[PDB]
């Protein structure tokens, strides 16, 4: 059960947040599990769902370094890196993160797909993803193997 | 792992 309680104490706080930015208070919560249960990643994987579902629709934090971050934790989880990462692009999260496009494409690489993951690191590009420079070392490594 | 498809499904 302790997962789910773990969840309920979280979305308990969060009724009594009277705040600005929910986001960092689900960080301190998903440190917590973090430092303290290496054991079943079972907490990490409920957090990181209700992260998703919870702030979906709060398009303020689509482009959040620390929202980012834990998509990018929480796909090593997935089990369609392609459909997830997809996912992710089409409603906007980390359009504008450099770290998105970089794992994205570093993954279609990694699966040999060489002309998807040149799109996607061209895409994030032409959005003016950030770091700007970062995105663009990487995509000038990635053109060394044409 | 989590069943992404799944997982997304229920998420709209």
């Amino acid at each position: 059960d302790t997962p789910e309680n773990v969840l309920q104490m979280l979305e308990a706080h969060m009724q009594s947040y009277k705040g600005n930015d929910p986001l960092g208070e689900w960080e301190r919560y998903i440190q917590w599990v973090e430092e303290n249960f290496p054991e079943n990643k079972e907490y990490l994987i409920t957090l990181l769902e209700h992260l998703m579902k919870e702030f979906l629709d709060k398009k303020k934090y689509h482009n959040d370094p620390r929202f980012i971050s834990y998509c990018l934790k929480f796909a090593e989880y997935n089990s369609d890196l392609h459909q997830f990462f997809e996912f992710l692009y089409n409603h906007g999260i980390g359009t504008l993160s450099s770290p998105l496009y970089i794992a994205w494409a570093g993954h279609l690489e990694a699966q040999g797909e060489l002309q998807h993951a040149s799109a996607v690191l061209q895409r994030g590009i032409q959005n003016q993803a950030e770091p700007r420079e970062f995105l663009q070392q990487q995509y000038r490594l990635f053109q060394t193997r044409l | 792992k989590i069943d992404t498809t799944s997982f997304l499904a229920n998420l709209k």
